[PDB]
């Protein structure tokens, strides 16, 4: 069954997600230059670092 | 389209691992085209390894155009954006 | 039936505390006297000797403050009156609102019972200087604002919209939406293309501040 | 600096009045944070000096003896006792400030970066190892709560 | 007639009263009112938190809304051992709460403002959705990544 599930999910959330991306600005935006964060997490901190 | 002066400019004054990259592979893509070469090769024919060398002495003459959302941009050269 | 009595006096009392508050904090001259009350100061004033909680002389007039006024100018005096039937008429709706444009207060606030009729729709906008905010006594029962899950919406004058737009050099499209109708646009009285400033807390990344702008 | 919502400075009486938070504020409390844990370094060794007989030094001396060094007097066995179990050089509170430091500005997401791809792939990768079923623990007796 | 609501709210399928592996007890219910049982006496309104998004969006509003999503897919990730960082669930909240209203990531959600032909096209419902934008005579702009 997890199998055959596998990455339904993700592509569901990277449908919902994929244009969204970090400006010069410290900004979350849609493709649409539209604001979803004015920052990310309210932070601006990387959960990578 | 308007140009913020080099005196005031609000982005990151560090290379992002994106503006790296991409540095590298126009670069690269610039030497495999026989461009003209800032560094002592010591033997590397390969363009990216090449490139590399020239990003280490920061000799790269390429221009970071930062566009913000609003429309305006930034100019940081390579050598100025610290890594 | 003396249970059923108590505790529509409470439900009464608890829905005034309710409006005083948001008057209070929509920006009014309401002081915590007026906004504390217990519900046996409550019924001593607001009641017959009946029990009978009366909806008429509950209803009250504030106006704003200094500090209200120097942030907004053209903010002027508020009137809040309740109703006392199951589905409200059109007769009472026209009286409320002559008597709003009338006596020429900025808004008013209708406070119904349980329901109000359909053809209340077409009525309630065709009011040029004011605006007339309907609530359910139900949906004022409890304050949204003071609920662990809502955080502080705070309305931005148009100066501020302004600072805001031109720091982060967006255009009003851009910034994120409140709907009209949302729980707090509602509370905070909010008009199309204002701007609230949302002071929310995250776990991992302290008290940092949101905004939306009212659609 | 904190501004206002219209872009004035603010009173140094409301800094923290709750509606001029804004960006910047988890910078502020990253900076205090450090200064804290710094605070509970230089208080561990303040009650160390206490109670080896020293005078615990957290606050500035002001009076006239203050040029002096205040351990003078303290017989050299109970100053290298200190100095044997807590001694923070100079160099090592600059190294750390600078080690934080530099770590706090590399935490800053890097522009560019395709944070709603790498967020749906954060929320949908560990979701790909738990079961569609509902599978409880045994002897849990809760709701069958999905 | 034996089947009639004499007492208590027409929407709640039972009532639990439990304890938080603590002294105080509370009742879980589960029914679908949150204003009634907010505004039923006995029980503190200010603090009552249903597991249901779109319940919290139409009494609390979509801040609060977007806070119940997080912390209710926060929930479901630490139940499970999962360590997912919370800005990646703050960031799918907000892109589910920016728009004013709580949007599902489903072929009807993802029609908020978009425009996107190509985009909804390539997710689902391929042939609706291109008649649909040649009928309108839709414009859009090609920014999305797809």
């Amino acid at each position: 069954v997890k199998t055959a599930e596998t990455g339904y999910m993700s592509r569901r959330l990277m449908k919902s997600l994929e244009d969204l991306s970090c400006q010069y600005d410290n900004t979350v935006r849609t493709s649409a230059n539209g604001i979803v964060q004015f920052t990310y997490g309210g932070d601006g901190l990387d959960p990578l670092e | 389209e308007k140009a913020i002066p080099k005196d005031q400019r609000a982005t990151t004054p560090y290379m992002t691992k994106y503006e790296r990259a991409r540095i590298l592979g126009t670069r690269a893509l610039q030497i495999s085209m026989n461009a003209p070469v800032f560094v002592d090769l010591e033997g590397e024919t390969d363009p990216l390894r090449i490139a590399m060398k020239e990003l280490a002495e920061k000799k790269i003459p390429l221009v970071i155009r930062r566009y913000l959302p609003d429309g305006s941009f930034e100019d940081w050269s390579v050598e100025e954006l610290i890594v | 039936m003396d249970q059923e009595n108590e505790r529509n006096i409470s439900r009464l009392w608890r829905a005034f505390r309710t409006v005083k508050e948001m008057v209070k904090d929509r920006g009014y001259f309401i002081t915590q006297e007026e906004v504390e009350l217990p519900l046996e100061d409550f019924k001593a004033k607001y009641c017959d000797s009946m029990g009978r909680p009366q909806r008429k002389m509950m209803s009250f007039q504030a106006n704003p403050t200094e500090e209200s006024i120097s942030k907004f100018p053209d903010m002027g005096s508020l009137w809040v009156e309740f109703c006392d039937e199951p589905s409200v008429g059109v007769k009472t709706m026209k009286t409320f609102v002559i008597h709003i444009q009338e006596k020429n207060f900025q808004t008013g606030i209708f406070v119904y019972q349980n329901n109000i009729t359909p053809s209340a729709m077409k009525l309630v906008p065709s009011i040029p200087p004011a605006t007339i905010e309907t609530f359910n006594e139900a949906a004022l029962v409890v304050n949204i604002t003071h609920h662990e899950l809502v955080p502080k919406h705070i309305r931005l004058s148009s100066d501020e919209k302004r600072e805001l737009l031109k720091r982060y050099r967006l255009k009003e499209s851009q910034l994120p939406r409140i709907q009209r109708a949302d729980p707090v646009a509602l509370y905070l009285g909010l008009k199309r293309g204002e701007v609230v400033k949302i002071i929310r807390k995250s776990e991992t990344s302290g008290r940092y501040a949101s905004y939306r702008i009212c659609m | 600096v904190r501004y206002d919502n219209s872009g004035c400075l603010v009173k140094r009486e409301d800094l923290n009045k709750a509606e001029y938070v804004d960006q910047y504020d988890a910078e502020r409390d990253f900076y205090h944070s450090l200064r804290e844990y710094i605070n509970g370094k230089a208080t561990a060794l303040a009650n160390l000096r206490k109670s080896r007989g020293m005078l615990g030094l957290l606050e500035p001396p002001a009076k006239e003896l203050q040029g002096i060094d205040p351990d003078e007097t303290v017989p050299d066995n109970v100053k290298t006792s200190v100095s044997q179990l807590y001694r923070i050089s100079e160099k090592s509170v600059r190294k750390f400030l600078e080690i934080a430091l530099f770590k706090y500005r590399k935490a800053r997401l890097e522009p560019g970066t395709a944070i709603g791809a790498i967020g749906a792939q954060s929320i949908g990768e560990p979701g790909t190892q738990m079961t569609l079923k509902t599978f409880h623990f045994a002897g849990v007796a809760s709701m069958n709560v999905t | 007639l034996p089947d009639v609501v004499v007492k208590g709210l027409p929407d709640i399928s039972r009532a639990v009263i439990n304890i938080r592996d603590d002294g105080k007890r509370e009742l879980l219910v589960e029914g679908y009112g949150l204003r009634d049982v907010m505004c039923t006496d006995g029980v503190i309104g200010s603090r009552t938190t249903t597991n249901h998004v779109l319940e919290v969006f139409s009494v609390l509003g979509i801040e609060a809304a977007r806070y119940s999503i997080i912390r209710e897919i926060n929930y479901t990730m630490s139940n499970h051992g999962m360590s997912v960082d919370p800005r990646h669930i703050q960031l799918l909240g907000d892109v589910m709460t920016y728009k004013g209203e709580v949007l599902g990531i489903t072929r009807f959600g993802l029609s908020k403002m978009r425009d996107s032909v190509l985009q909804l096209a390539s997710f689902e419902k391929t042939t609706d959705h291109l008649f649909d934008a040649a009928f309108y005579m839709k414009k859009d702009a090609v920014e999305g990544v797809s």
